[PDB]
RNA sequence: ACAGAG
DNA sequence: TCCAGCTCCACTTAA
DNA sequence: TTAAGTGGAGCTGGATGCTCTGT
């Protein structure tokens, strides 16, 4: 949340992101903006590229291609504010090797 | 053309298989492609591409033209694959006009694409041994007598032939031989003194080599164009009025092109000798029909002449527009009622009309006519004109004039028919596939009868066939067969709507 | 009666086992994951046979554990069609005869493939075989499981996957036959 | 509108008078040029017949039945030819006169309406694998039964 | 050198940046956020996550800095260990039956 | 309740007779006022129907019906010669076919 | 017995392929159909309706009422979609300049693309080269559409094709029947005289009949786009695997899950626009039966073209005066654009925890790489230290101190459990004896923790460096005054920020790369910044 | 929406 | 409040 | 004489710094 009245927490803004890039700090820029704000996982169907739930793609009606993915929650919110606009963000997931 | 590519995906699967339709649909969908990328973009082996291309270049379904750097590109004909649906109508119209030998001549050409004349007169005479009995074989004379009568009437045409390499470009072999049509010898048949007998399937060098014969699909469509016009006059005026229409179009078979708005004008002095003599009609009563058919505002025929007595022409493009209108207005009545078809005939005649004039001129009140207007703009039978007072184009200061456009509604109605047939094939293939347990069980009880039919077949094998548990299951197999026979027949009858629509869409295009 | 099945896999080795040779820790980890389980199209995996190629041991960001891609071969109980086996009976049912094969248990001798002079029981579970001269209709298939010799004619794979979101059918089935002359109990032939 | 309950019966009454008059010309078969002229009906002829039948108390005016016969044209059942008023019993237009004859439709009905696909109100929402599909349709499984 | 490596002097506006960078979310994270999204929907344009600004959005570590290289663990491992010899299905005893 | 737009620009000048609230969605298959026209019969229309079903069984048997090749057969056995699917193979006229299509 | 299944399918995102849905892949995604207009039931139960918006088969947005599709709470549900049917089609406001783009290239009669046969072979050979970039695509649509707009006749059907341009808000015109002062064309001379019956009753047709052209609308351009051949689709530069031209005109509309539009804003502006779209699908549906004029049906349709436009973008330019909104609502674009959107406000920069903020004050008795954290902030901030062989005796004592004495611990977490026992209660002498390896003790911030440190207007990279923390009893952040040059701190009521990194790798990237001893020189010109200042020079 | 602070 | 693209309109060359 | 390709002029749509601290 926002302020001192609401026990808010401080803001890595747009400019402070630009300083952490300049140091080349990759995992610190990962820890500040994913691990300690809004870490989350989603079920993704690797066949149709859409988001599923509970290991069940309701689009394809199957459970043989669902997979977990580490994503910030504000991007999962983006991936559902874009489908209502009919701008479908289809994913293709490879193995993490 | 998503309905066309869906429907062509089924006709290639039923008639050629699965590893050929992936090549066949991809050529329709994307365009002319060289050979190496079709194996890449689809993923089959390069040998199975060569099998799928040689079966599609056989049946005149894909073409090939040489391009820059000597590469060969394959281009499919989407209109040609849809004419694989009209095969049972082709084999029947050569049974009415020609003998049962000529019924089998067209059948071997439509099932092999390209054959030599020497091969087809053998295969038809072999298959006609089943149709006969008692020492009478089929001989190669009377088959070829039916064959050369087809080439006189252009139902069988010669394929484009190979070029003579001794005359044109001797030396290095091209990747593709670049075939070309020759106008003179399309119907100039090769002579065959060689005769023989059709073998009765007992189971116990070629002078026209390269001369391949194929079915001329453009000839049947000229013939089917006649019966759409002739049987239209037979319903409107008279059967004697229809035979005169039948007489003129039969005379106009060889003397006009297949795309001509006005045919060759024939004088009434020579129609009289051309008519069959069973009609007790004089020359003066013949001139009475030709001046009352000229009095029709539908303009099936016209005067278009003064010399040589009574000069008269019969119309071709305008006769299709009267049929495509009747094609388009027959569906408005059957989908939305007779009172809605009153409006669709009203707004067609008075070319631009509003709501208040329709309810007056058609005697259908408000709130019942306006429902029949609004369900047709959503079905795209009818459009608005929207003449504005201001360039603001605001809805509160303008006039919405209803308008029926024939061409945009005919292309729309054709696009519904392609999907309509694809749904019938999908319902039949669904009920065929889900009864694959019933049909094989009914096949195994018939295979005991089919295998060992005569040699060592005792009489104690006829009671173990109905004895299997398929005996109450025959209710469903009869419910199967009454479903397949209705969906196959409805698949044929929609093609009658396509030909009346597609001929009107083809004839209105200038193709400049 | 087995087949080797060549597979690839990515194995996580946690960092408290860095004292031990990696060839031993992979083999322990793949047996903890593939043993006594029916892989769908290939059958029932018994144990690891050998490791054939062992690629690089990466360390990914966000973890200290070493991930390595492993090429290996695994021994799999998967009898081919028309093979002759020997095993014991679990019991009898009107659905058929349940044949036990050591580790494996789902072998159904169907009543349509039993020896023909007896095909149905007298409302009893235990199946019979009527020979005319001796032992008419009482030659029984005992539930204690004397050794028989049967011939596999059908095998089937049912995909035991979840249908629907989250919050026991037999996956590897086998149909034998006994009707051939010489099959059956080891006493009879 | 005048009345939907009133003009609905004139559609099936005026057509039979244009049918029998076309039927007696068909039974005449004297001269097919004159048989065509034997099928045309005068606008004043058809108007004096319907008011003779005794349908309504209100008088059927000639200016209205001149317009009810246009609905027989718009239903595609009769034609209309305007001739000059060189001679006539009335000749209600100065120098003109109208003539009606009942005709047939051009074609038998199309093959699209014989399939259930041409009549479907949810045709645009049907696909291969979704909810509405040909493999589970009601409109075919009804039509396959009878 | 960044302004002039495509043969033309390009600004550091949103107009010069639309011609240099290829990532769609990098374009949509700066200016005209709506129009780049509908254009990528129209063209069907696929987008890698190779850029820096969309590694920060998608939560994967970026490529510059300490993400440029990969680390290997130096375990006591023997690649290609001695394989177990087969006994039955060797190739010298099983010449096929068909001609 | 009031909306963002003006209702008076949409309509409703009296202030009453607003449309009712749809409680349950419409059915998948709304019933029809009109029916399919029955099929055409006759000795010509039925022979084409008889000829059509004969073409399916014919063209599935001809060698132009290129089936997919089988694979992943498990073992070899002597009964392979008894299970060999024999069918004659058609060869085209290579003078008409391009050179790139030889097997 | 049990079939093998791969346990944890962790996968990495390779690429994102944008696209669009067909209007009947929306039905395959969604769970319910939304037909009702009212938000809540009228009774005192305050229950949501069963086939309207805020149905809980589409998700939940409060802790009290769970979801119905999956039976899970707010914390676990990924949200589920519904859909709305439209009685008449409407333009999608985002693709409206692309619907005009397709209409300028294809023929408006036969739906083929207006090119010669040789020109199709040229561009489709350009599209086969590998590595075609997004810049090379957008230049090609300029080159293709400029070749189509130079032709006035089709090379395939031969029908005339005029200009296609916008003629107001969400209206498309086609000048098919243009005239000149020259000899009149035969096809345009038929259109200007076929108005015969309309002039008979309406007098005002006669001044206006010259201005009559073909007015396109989503009933017609939907029907044209279904007849585009699939060979001619990539010349429109649409990838046909991500979208079709038929999908640009919407006829069905997904509604978002309820966690996109939370129940207490009471309702969101997206939910209130979805009420007005459902309401207009009953206003049009009633007027088609109750016999409204064509002037009313078109106006209602226009309202629906406006209400699906303001649902997506609520900042349009050419809204008429009688249809302009009274107040300002958020569409989807306004919650993506700007500084307070998703991309700048919630994605590129976001609020973090394990952070503090205090007034600063000087201290020269510290080193140049140390910072003095107050004890009130050192008890709140925690670093999760894993238990291993080297720190077990230390962490047992830090558990035994507890949450109130300073070298202490606020939480404790078991080995393979995700639940944190809050260590203020219970006997900590018992939970210190049960520390197994792999447990996480969330100790306080102690002497030697790498901590980031930031003054807020951050102009260069030395505005944020990392120090080593030391705990001191007062209430301010404190550092040596030689470090006042990079931060540009001045001790006049100055607030600086703090960040405790929560990972070992986040520590070591902060110590090696971002320390003060490794950032003495500025990266701009190599001059030293950490050096002496006033009263250290004097 | 306004005022502050650096 | 300032600034690139898009579209409309006269103005020569060329036949 | 006019078809056409290219200049100049007007319209349109986009953008305008970082945080906390309170009412
Ligand atoms: S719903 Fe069934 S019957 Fe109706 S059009 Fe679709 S496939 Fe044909
Ligand atoms: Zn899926
Ligand atoms: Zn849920
Ligand atoms: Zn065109």
């Amino acid at each position: 949340t926002e302020g001192r009245s609401r026990d808010g927490g401080l803001r890595l803004g747009e400019m402070e992101r630009d300083c952490l890039i300049g140091y080349g700090a990759s995992m610190l820029l990962l820890e500040r903006l994913m691990i300690s704000s809004d870490a989350f996982e989603v079920d993704v169907c690797g066949q149709c590229g859409l988001l599923g739930y509970s290991g069940w793609c309701h689009y394809c009606k199957s459970s043989c291609h669902v997979s977990s993915l580490r994503i910030p929650y504000a991007c999962k919110l983006l991936f559902q504010e874009l489908q209502s606009m009919n701008i479908i963000p289809r994913l293709k997931l490879s193995k993490y090797n | 053309t998503q309905a066309e590519i869906k429907l062509c995906s089924l006709l290639l699967q039923e008639h050629f298989g699965e590893i050929v339709e992936k090549i066949g649909v991809h050529l329709i969908r994307t365009g002319s492609q060289p050979l190496r990328v079709i194996a890449h973009d689809t993923g089959t082996s390069l040998d199975q591409v060569k099998k799928a291309l040689c079966v599609l270049v056989q049946h005149n379904l894909v073409s090939y033209q040489v391009h820059k750097r000597g590469v060969v590109e394959y281009e499919a004909q989407c209109s040609r694959v849809l004419r694989m649906l009209r095969y049972p109508r082709y084999i029947y119209t050569t049974k009415t006009l020609y003998s049962d030998t000529g019924e089998l001549i067209v059948e071997e050409l439509l099932l092999n694409g390209k054959l030599t004349m020497s091969a087809v007169v053998k295969k038809v005479a072999d298959r006609l041994t089943e149709t006969m009995e008692d020492g009478k074989t089929m001989d190669y004379a009377e088959v070829s007598n039916t064959f050369v009568r087809l080439a006189d009437t252009h139902f069988v045409q010669r394929c484009p032939s190979v070029p003579t390499t001794e005359n044109s470009d001797p030396g290095p072999p091209p990747p593709a031989p670049t075939l070309v049509i020759n106008e003179k010898d399309m119907y100039l048949v090769p002579k065959l003194s060689l005769i023989g007998k059709g073998k009765r399937r007992r189971s116990s060098p070629i002078p026209d080599d390269g001369i391949y014969w194929q079915a001329n699909l453009d000839r049947f469509h000229q013939h089917f164009r006649d019966q759409a016009i002739v049987s239209a006059v037979a319903n409107r005026m008279d059967q004697t009025s229809s035979e005169i229409v039948r007489t003129m179009l039969r005379m106009s078979e060889i003397t006009t092109s297949s795309s001509a708005p006005f045919t060759q004008p024939l004088s009434s002095n020579e129609i009289f000798r051309s008519l069959p003599v069973g009609y007790n009609i004089s020359k003066q009563v013949l001139d009475q029909y030709l001046t009352l058919l000229a009095d029709d505002p539908l303009e099936f025929v016209g005067k278009s002449g003064d010399s040589g007595g009574g000069m008269y022409v019969i119309n071709l493009h305008k006769a299709l527009a009267s049929l495509a209108t009747a094609t388009l207005e027959s569906v408005v009545q059957e989908r939305f009622g007779s009172r809605c078809a009153r409006i669709f005939r009203l707004v067609l005649q008075k070319k631009h009309i509003e709501q208040k004039q329709v309810e007056d001129f058609a005697m259908i009140p408000a709130k019942e006519a306006k429902d029949m207007l609004y369900k047709m703009l959503s079905e795209n039978f009818m459009s608005l004109q929207e003449i504005p007072k201001t360039p603001d184009h605001a809805p509160s200061r303008t006039f919405y004039l209803y308008t029926v456009n024939i061409l945009s509604a005919a292309r729309m109605l054709l696009h519904r028919c392609y999907k309509s047939i694809a749904n019938l094939i999908e319902r039949r293939q669904f009920e065929t596939k889900e009864n694959k347990r019933l049909l094989e069980k009914s096949q195994r009880v018939e295979a005991i009868i089919a295998s060992m039919q005569a040699t060592g077949a005792e009489e104690a094998q006829l009671q173990e066939i109905e004895e299997m548990i398929t005996a109450p299951e025959r209710q469903q197999l009869e419910t199967l067969k009454r479903n397949v026979n209705k969906l196959d027949a409805s698949e044929i009858q929609v093609d009658e709507t396509i030909f009346l629509l597609e001929s009107y869409i083809e004839c209105t295009m200038k193709r400049q | 009666m087995f087949v080797l099945v060549e597979m690839v896999d990515t194995v996580r080795i946690p960092p408290w086992q860095f004292e031990r040779k990696l060839n031993d820790s992979i083999a322990e980890e793949l047996n903890k994951k593939l043993a006594n389980k029916v892989v769908y199209n290939v059958g029932l995996c018994i144990c690891l046979f050998d490791i054939t190629k062992l690629e690089d041991a990466y360390v990914f960001p966000g973890d200290g554990a070493s991930h390595t891609k492993v090429h290996f071969r695994c021994v799999v109980f998967h009898p081919f069609l028309d093979e002759i086996l020997i095993g014991k009976i679990k019991g009898c049912s009107p659905e058929g005869v349940h044949v036990s094969l050591g580790f494996f248990d789902d072998i159904l001798i169907p009543p349509e493939s039993l020896q023909q002079p007896a095909k149905f029981d007298e409302a009893e579970q235990v199946w019979v075989w009527e020979y005319e001269t001796e032992e008419g209709a009482h030659d029984l298939y005992m539930d204690t499981g004397e050794e028989i010799r049967f011939r596999v004619v059908d095998e089937s794979f049912v995909d035991t996957s979840p249908t629907g979101p989250s919050s026991k059918e037999a996956p590897y089935t086998l149909v034998g036959s006994i009707s051939e002359p010489g099959l059956g109990l080891l006493s009879w032939w | 509108d005048f009345e939907s309950e009133f003009v609905e019966v004139l559609n099936q009454q005026c057509f039979k008078f244009l049918q029998s008059k076309a039927e007696t010309a068909r039974e005449s078969k004297q001269n097919p040029m004159i048989q065509r002229n034997s099928s045309f009906a005068s606008s004043h002829e058809v108007w004096k017949y319907i008011c003779e039948l005794g349908i309504s108390k209100v008088e059927l005016s000639m200016e209205d039945i001149e317009t009810i016969l246009n609905t027989l044209i718009y239903d595609g059942k009769v034609e209309m030819t305007i001739i000059a008023a060189k001679e006539g019993t009335v000749g209600s237009v100065d120098g003109h006169m109208k003539l009606y004859r009942a005709v047939n439709p051009i074609i038998p009905p199309t093959g699209l309406v014989r399939a259930p696909c041409g009549l479907c109100p949810v045709f645009d929402d049907c696909h291969e694998g979704g909810e509405i599909s040909p493999s589970n349709c009601i409109y075919m499984t009804e039509w396959l039964e009878f | 050198d960044l302004m002039t490596y495509k043969g033309e002097v390009l600004g550091i506006t949103r107009f010069g940046l639309a011609k240099m960078k290829e990532s769609v979310l990098m374009l949509a994270s700066f200016e005209k956020t709506a129009d780049h999204l509908f254009d990528a929907a129209y063209f069907g344009q696929k987008d890698s996550v190779c850029g820096v600004s969309e590694c920060i959005i998608m939560g994967i570590p970026m490529n510059i800095g300490t993400g440029l290289f990969k680390l290997l663990h130096k375990a006591d491992r023997d690649p290609n260990p001695p394989k177990r010899p087969l006994i039955f299905d060797t190739n010298e005893f099983h010449i096929p039956l068909v001609t | 309740a009031a909306y963002t737009f003006n209702i008076e620009a949409v309509g409703f000048s009296k202030g009453e007779k607003l449309p009712d609230v749809v409680l349950k969605p419409p059915p998948l298959f709304p019933d029809t006022d009109y029916k399919p026209v029955p099929l055409k019969t006759g000795e010509g229309e039925e022979y084409m129907l008889a000829l059509k079903q004969e073409l399916r069984e014919t063209m599935k048997r001809m060698p132009y019906f290129i089936e997919t090749p089988e694979e992943r057969q498990d073992i070899e056995r002597y009964s392979k010669r008894y299970m060999k699917v024999y069918k004659e193979e058609w060869i085209p006229d290579w003078r008409r076919l391009p050179r790139e299509m030889m097997p | 017995k049990e079939q093998f299944r791969e346990t944890d399918v962790a996968k990495k995102i390779s690429h994102i392929c944008f696209g669009m849905k067909s209007p009947e892949e929306m039905r395959q995604q969604a769970h319910i159909q939304v037909v009702s207009k009212n938000l809540y039931s009228q009774d005192n139960q305050h229950a949501p309706l069963l086939y309207g918006v805020l149905d809980h088969r589409m998700g939940t947005s409060e802790k009290d009422r769970p979801c119905e599709t999956c039976g899970k709470n707010l914390a676990d549900c990924l949200g589920h979609y519904g859909y709305i049917d439209l009685e008449l089609p409407c333009f999608h406001v985002g693709y409206f300049r692309a619907v005009i783009g397709i209409l300028q290239m294809i023929c408006k009669t036969c739906c083929h693309i207006m090119l010669s046969q040789e020109e199709k072979k040229q561009f489709l050979d350009y599209l086969k080269r590998p590595g075609l970039t997004y810049l090379q695509k957008r230049g090609l649509k300029k080159k293709i559409s400029d070749k189509c707009r130079k032709k006035n006749i089709c090379h395939h059907c031969g029908a005339f094709n005029g200009t296609v341009k916008k003629c107001g808000l969400l209206k498309i015109i086609h000048e098919k029947y243009k005239t000149n002062k020259k000899v009149v064309d035969p096809i345009v001379s038929n259109f200007l005289q076929s108005f015969e019956t309309a002039i008979e009753h309406n007098k005002e047709v006669e001044p206006l009949l010259g201005r009559a052209q073909e007015n396109l609308n989503p009933l017609v351009v939907l029907n044209l786009f279904k007849r585009i051949p699939a060979e001619d689709v990539p010349l429109l530069l649409m990838n046909p695997e991500a979208g079709k031209p038929s999908d640009l005109i919407l006829t069905r509309l997904l509604v978002p899950p309820l966690c996109i539009r939370p129940s207490v804003v009471n309702e969101d502006d997206l939910t209130m626009k979805l009420t007005e779209i459902i309401f207009l699908n009953d206003v049009i549906k009633k007027h088609r039966i109750s016999g409204a004029k064509t002037q009313m049906i078109m106006e209602d349709w226009d309202f629906l073209q406006l209400q699906c436009a303001l649902y997506i973008n609520s900042e349009l330019s050419g809204i008429p005066l009688n249809m302009a909104p009274k107040k300002w609502t958020r569409g989807f674009v306004q919650r993506l654009k700007g500084k307070q959107g998703r991309f700048r406000g919630n994605l590129s920069g976001k609020r973090v925890d394990f952070s503090g903020r205090t007034v600063i004050s000087p201290d020269p008795n510290l080193r140049i790489d140390e910072v003095a954290v107050p004890v009130h902030v050192a008890k709140i901030l925690t670093f999760p230290e894993k238990v291993n062989k080297a720190n077990i005796n230390f962490l047992r004592k830090l558990v035994q101190n507890g949450p109130e004495v300073h070298p202490g611990a606020n939480f404790i977490q078991q080995r393979h459990t995700q639940m944190k026992r809050f260590l203020k209660y219970g006997n900590r002498e018992k939970m210190a004896q049960e520390l197994k390896y792999g447990d996480i003790v969330e100790r306080h911030l102690i002497d030697g923790d790498v901590v980031l440190f930031n003054r807020q207007p951050s102009l260069h990279k030395l505005s944020i460096m990392a120090h080593l923390a030391r705990v001191k009893p007062h209430r301010t952040f404190r550092f040596n005054e030689c470090v006042c040059t990079p931060y540009n701190a001045d001790f006049d009521g100055d607030e600086m920020n703090l960040h405790l990194p929560q990972t070992e790798e986040a520590k070591a990237e902060a110590l090696v790369l971002m320390g003060t001893k490794a950032n003495l020189v500025t990266p701009r010109n190599g001059e030293p910044l950490i050096a002496a200042i006033q009263d250290f020079l004097t």
